[PDB]
RNA sequence: UAGUCGGGUGAUUAGCCAGACUCUAACUUAUUGAACGUAUU
């Protein structure tokens, strides 16, 4: 459900994001970049036609496999159809822009990127110049990081026609901008998030006067 | 060979000794000795015979000791100890975590190897009756777990032995930055009148620790601790007053003081006044001119009459 | 013991209570005493004779450190730094250590809280375990009450234990003395980050 | 003013909040969250110390992360004066980034990590500068490393700039020192600090220039 | 519960009493104990048990005593382990069994069929109607299908699947791995329903059948 | 200021008096074994 779309409209006015969301969909776009489908779709195809050539030779037994394999062949040629047909954003582009949104706005953050550790696929970040897991990031960091990813894979989903996605379209409302965050980063969140959204109109609130020092009073 | 030695000086036979060797590190008793606040520490004494074999070890070979080693050593203790440190404004004290139980016939045998003083040489058939001589199994069904205990009339010298490379290194290092340096078994104490130059003491010690145990022996990090001339500083529970000068303290002074009045009004009971007889003849040996003082508060003639 | 004895009339407060347990008056009273005794001040302002505070805190490859010591003040310390120079750390390591106190006032043999061995170990660490180290002050009679926590990462082979025997003798002495006659005990709480929450009337607790 | 009623048939704990009576729901976040936390903190004091004449008197050690958390500037000045004589016994550990609760507070008390760490530093101390009574442009500066004017606005350097463009022309304003002028001027306003420190400016460097004329 | 636990795992815990509703509320001791005397015949004549609770803040905890009915439970696991033995029933039906029937009933994952699905929610209070629903159209289904028929097939179609591969079809060589592993599981599935002495589904049924019609005076 | 050191007084582990010290900074420990002191011999 992660990939509809339109699952970038759930849960949008909530207040938290879907930061839950966001992980699930970049491990799935990670993904699909290390295998495309189309590689799949020959495959599924050359194993269609063997499949097909077994039952032409009389081994009858193996018709229903043939069914079962015809149809996610369909299936799969389908999804790619309709991927084609959305005029989507290939994933691995979907991803790197995900990536340079994350790593500009969010300051300790130089990398994100997923490992296959033991059984599962798990987030790794660059944090302050070592590697750690999401659940290692401070609270101001995560936060941060949640709200950043959660509007960047938004953006990705609603504006595929677009080359930078992030130029699109919106309303974006945020309480107490400098929650968690220290004065030294107060002094570039607003820099940051509308470098990155130009054309988001942004209303917030805050508690900050370095927060302050960096807007125009006609902004106030 | 080492059976051989062992039984001429027991005045046993070689049959005998190499017998009760076979399961000599079983051959300890276990029983609880009462910390002086709560709890208990467990000790594992040898039996009288293993007693007499380690004893005759000890004495037919002789191991390497430096001379900063200050525990079970002829003619020192805890007075030379603190004495060492006595002159010196700044104190820093770090001790050894399981201390004993760490030394493993592995850690002896290395020390061996690698001992830049003479050590006896042993032929390797003797090795084994020398693990079983010196270590203890304290798991009846994991005969591999051998390790030194404490109760063992050897286990002194062999664990001064294992440091005496340790000592060696950090003795000379320490010498360098005017920084006096002795070990009391598993006690470390550094002192120096230089500001700022123990801060890197401890560091040092992890990666000579490392270096030479590996992760066999380590420091215990809760009891690393830094004192001056601002705080109280001991030495083996000897205090080092401001005037540099060796002291009980007056917490003990004052209570020895109370037992001496006590005992002037004839309410001190044979145990207490027993145990203040053994306590002043400490008190002579640390702090002497405390005994004068007494004295002369007191009446030469009542701690005389206690003294007898 | 007389040994216990000596101590105890010297103003050692484990002493005491060792005694107390073994003849189980004087020595009950002497520990009831040293929880209760205090004064009030020239400002009117009720003071213990024995105060309780942590003095000191020890990290030993603990997330982000790899080795460090913190002194405190017994009123008030504050802790500034940058976003993730492990602010939040440190008062997480000193709640586990105090959930120890906690749950032996509660039960004899209570167990508390551990450090986490899939994320409190240092990631680059060589020794693969952390230590957490703690003295506690209770008065001239209980200068010192070492805790350590510790874990080993998971997978390795050897198993790092932790020492929390000190914190549960004191507990003790709060939960028995307190059963024979009403003391007043110690506050303990945590409030982090996760305190801002929305609030609900209508969910009500049915448990305890 | 904190009181329970009945009346309507469910229990409500109502409020006195700024003069106006409002349910606990009808609290800022803010309000709501620091009362909770005093809240709390008292129940359990006086459910511990029954023998106490004031049980708020009562030991223990009190962590508290972000201290500042919700607060407005305001509160932020008030909020450890406030904990500390409540609660006098306490041993508090707390965290914040606000300069402005550094401001309350002695140097003593402050715990500081060194600027470029690494999680390597030994032991922490404390800064070298007196935070209690002290501004609060000092403390970001010289305790929390921040400048006081932000260095990523181009306005933020106009003065400086100005300065030197005086120096470069003998102190005398010419048409590139007197565009920056008027910038300044257009931005900042006619009664702000930093357009009476270019006059400022002028005024000086003239009046020395006159001297240098004279010599 | 204490005897179910360990019959199903060695260091099962059962429940335990709660200091909240179990302790009488002017205790003078401030405990509650349970104590429960079982017999095993007569070489086991007395089997105690005693669940324990203490108040909080009490001087002394009362901890419970569940050793001899751990005992009891291991020698039981542990025997049939090796050698399948027959086990003990433990039940309770409360009023709460009287409930309204659901008549839609869940697609057969498989649990109803292993063995210790007869411990699952014993003590609950109102048995598990709808397992024995599921368990009993299963039942059905085997008895009316052959069993090793799916084998003979899969041996079948691994039979097929190798001599494709063997004619020089590489790529079908992943789907006979899968269908070689798929025929093991079911032999060993066979083997272990054969090592298990269990009785066969037509019997099992019938058993059922007839004591649901011998209780239930209305049920023919 | 505080903490620490401790010469004296004090039916004395308290209290009181005098003098002093201040690297960010002691928390007094463990036997029957070993060593040291005293006693016994
Ligand atoms: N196990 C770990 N190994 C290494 N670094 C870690 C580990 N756990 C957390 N960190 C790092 O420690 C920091 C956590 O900061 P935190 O304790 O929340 O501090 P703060 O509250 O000051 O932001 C981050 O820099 C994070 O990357
Ligand atoms: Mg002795």
């Amino acid at each position: 459900r992660r990939e509809e779309r339109f699952d970038a409209y759930s849960q949008t006015l909530g207040g938290a994001g879907r930061f839950d969301h966001f992980v699930e969909w970049y491990i799935y776009l990670h993904k699909r970049t290390v295998s495309d489908i189309s590689s799949s779709i020959k495959e599924l195809e050359q194993q269609v036609n063997d499949l097909q050539r077994t039952v032409d030779g009389g081994m009858v037994s193996v018709k229903s496999l043939l069914e079962q394999m015809k149809f996610k062949l369909s299936e799969a040629i389908e999804r790619n159809d309709a991927a084609v047909s959305s005029r989507v954003l290939t994933e691995s582009v979907q991803k790197s822009i995900v990536e340079k949104a994350i790593c500009s706005v969010v300051p300790s953050i130089s990398n994100i990127w997923v490992e296959m550790i033991t059984g599962s696929d798990l987030v790794k970040v660059t944090n302050d110049g070592h590697d750690v897991t999401i659940d290692q990031l401070s609270d101001g960091q995560r936060v941060f990081l949640s709200l950043v990813a959660d509007l960047a894979r938004r953006m990705v989903m609603l504006n595929p026609l677009l080359e930078n996605p992030l130029e699109g379209r919106g309303i974006v409302l945020i309480d107490e901008i400098e929650l968690h965050l220290h004065p030294k980063w107060q002094q570039e969140v607003i820099l940051n998030l509308r470098s990155a959204f130009p054309n988001i109109q942004f209303i917030i609130t805050t508690h900050s006067p370095i927060v302050l020092s960096t807007i125009e009073k006609r902004c106030i | 060979s080492v059976i051989r030695g062992l039984a001429a000086v027991l005045r046993q036979s070689d049959s005998d000794i190499s017998a009760f060797l076979v399961t000599a590190p079983r051959k300890y008793k276990v029983y609880k000795i009462p910390k002086r606040t709560t709890g208990f520490r467990v000790i594992a004494q040898p039996a009288k015979g293993l007693k007499d074999i380690q004893r005759a070890f000890v004495q037919l070979y002789s191991l390497p000791v430096h001379d900063a080693s200050m525990a079970y050593m002829k003619g020192k203790g805890i007075r030379d100890n603190a004495a060492a440190h006595a002159g010196n404004q700044y104190l820093l004290k770090a001790d050894l975590e399981d201390f004993f139980n760490s030394i493993t016939p592995a850690i002896f045998w290395r020390c061996i190897e690698m001992s830049s003083a003479q050590t006896p040489q042993f032929e390797p058939q003797d090795k084994l009756f020398i693990e079983k001589i010196l270590f203890w199994q304290p798991i009846k069904r994991r005969k591999t777990k051998l390790i030194l205990s404490v109760g063992a009339p050897s286990s002194p010298v062999i664990s001064n032995f294992c440091m005496y490379e340790f000592d060696n290194r950090i003795h000379a290092a320490c010498k360098k930055v005017e920084i006096t340096y002795t070990r009391y078994a598993d006690d470390l104490t550094f002192s120096s009148n230089i500001p700022d130059v123990l801060k890197a003491v401890p560091s040092t010690l992890e990666v000579l620790l490392k270096d030479l145990f590996g992760s066999a022996l380590r420091l215990n990090h809760s009891k690393t601790v830094f004192s001056s001339k601002a705080h109280n500083r001991h030495v083996t529970g000897i205090t080092i007053n401001n005037e540099e000068t060796l002291s009980l303290g007056r917490d003990r002074k004052r209570f020895i003081k109370h037992l001496i009045n006590q005992y002037k009004y004839g309410l001190l009971d044979n145990e207490d006044k027993a145990y203040l007889i053994g306590l002043l003849a400490f008190a002579s040996h640390i702090e002497p001119s405390f005994i004068t003082r007494m004295n002369e508060k007191y009446s030469l003639e009542l701690m005389e009459r206690l003294r007898g | 013991t007389k040994q216990y004895e000596r101590k105890a009339k010297g103003g050692n407060l484990l002493s005491a209570f060792e005694l107390y347990q073994r003849n189980s008056g004087e020595w009950f009273e002497m520990c009831r005493d040293y929880i209760q005794d205090g004064h009030v001040d020239e400002s009117g302002i009720f003071r213990p004779d024995n105060a309780f505070y942590l003095r000191r805190l020890t990290l030993k490859d603990f997330r982000r450190f790899s080795l460090l010591e913190i002194k405190l003040e017994e009123d008030l310390t504050v802790i500034i730094g940058n976003n993730g120079k492990g602010k939040t750390s440190i008062l997480y390591a000193i709640a586990k250590t105090l959930s120890w106190f906690v749950a032996n006032i509660l039960k004899e043999g209570g167990s508390g809280q551990r450090l986490s061995e899939m994320t409190d170990i240092k990631n680059d660490a060589e020794d693969r375990y952390s230590d957490v180290s703690s003295t506690f002050f209770f008065g001239k009679g209980l200068k010192s009450v070492p805790i350590r926590l510790s874990r080993s990462a998971l997978g390795t082979a050897e198993r790092r234990d932790s020492e929390v025997k000190p914190a549960k003798d004191l507990a003790d002495i709060w939960r028995v003395i307190n059963e024979v006659n009403t003391i007043n005990l110690p506050t303990f709480a945590l409030y982090n980050v996760e305190r801002s929450q929305p609030f609900n009337r209508n969910i009500k607790d049915n448990t305890g | 003013n904190i009181w329970v009623e009945m009346i309507t048939g469910s229990d409500l704990v109502k409020v006195t909040n700024d003069g106006h009576d409002v349910t606990i729901d009808q609290l800022s976040d803010g309000q709501r969250v620091f009362l909770s936390l005093v809240a709390d903190l008292a129940r359990r004091m006086v459910m511990l110390n029954p023998l106490l004449e004031n049980p708020l008197e009562g030991r223990g050690i009190v962590l508290i992360d972000e201290i500042e958390l919700h607060l407005h500037p305001k509160w932020q000045q008030e909020v450890i004066l406030n904990l500390r004589s409540a609660f006098p016994n306490i041993q508090f550990i707390i965290t914040t980034h606000s300069p402005i609760v550094l401001s309350t507070i002695e140097k003593r008390c402050i715990r500081e990590f060194e600027p470029n760490d690494d999680g390597d530093q030994s032991f922490l101390d404390s800064p070298d500068m007196q935070t209690k009574g002290s501004e609060n442009a000092q403390i970001l500066e010289q305790v929390m490393n921040v400048h006081s004017t932000p260095p990523g606005i181009a306005e933020s350097h106009w003065l400086g700039n100005f300065e030197l463009l005086l120096l470069d022309n003998s102190g005398e304003l010419d048409n590139h020192s007197q565009v920056l002028y008027d910038q300044i001027k257009a931005h900042f306003g006619i009664d702000s600090i930093e357009l009476k420190k270019a006059d400022s400016l002028i005024r000086i460097n003239k009046m020395k220039n006159k001297l240098n004329k004279i010599r | 519960s204490w005897f179910v636990a360990n019959i199903l795992k060695e260091g099962g815990s059962g429940q335990r009493l709660s200091e909240m509703t179990d302790i009488k509320n002017d205790a003078e001791d401030r405990y509650s104990d349970v104590s429960s005397t079982f017999f095993f015949g007569k070489g086991l004549k007395s089997v105690p048990i005693r669940l324990s609770r203490s108040a909080l803040g009490t001087a002394e905890r009362r901890d419970s005593e569940v050793k001899p009915a751990k005992d009891l439970a291991d020698i039981w696991r542990v025997i049939n382990e090796v050698n399948t033995i027959n086990l003990p029933t433990f039940a309770l039906y409360n009023v709460e069994r009287s409930q309204p029937f659901n008549r839609n009933i869940k697609d057969n994952t498989g649990r109803r069929e292993e063995r210790f699905d007869a411990y699952s929610q014993t003590l609950g209070g109102a048995g598990r109607f709808d397992h024995f629903v599921e368990w009993y159209i299963y039942l059905h289904k085997r008895t009316v299908s052959d069993i090793s028929s799916s084998i003979k097939e899969l041996e079948q179609q691994v039979n097929d699947l190798q001599r494709t591969v063997d004619g020089g079809m590489v790529s079908v060589k992943s789907l006979l791995e899968q269908m070689k592993f798929k025929l093991s599981e079911a032999i060993e599935r066979n083997d272990a329903a054969v090592s298990s002495r269990v009785l066969t589904e037509s019997v099992q049924k019938s058993i059922v059948e007839k004591a649901i019609c011998s209780v239930v005076p209305s049920i023919s």
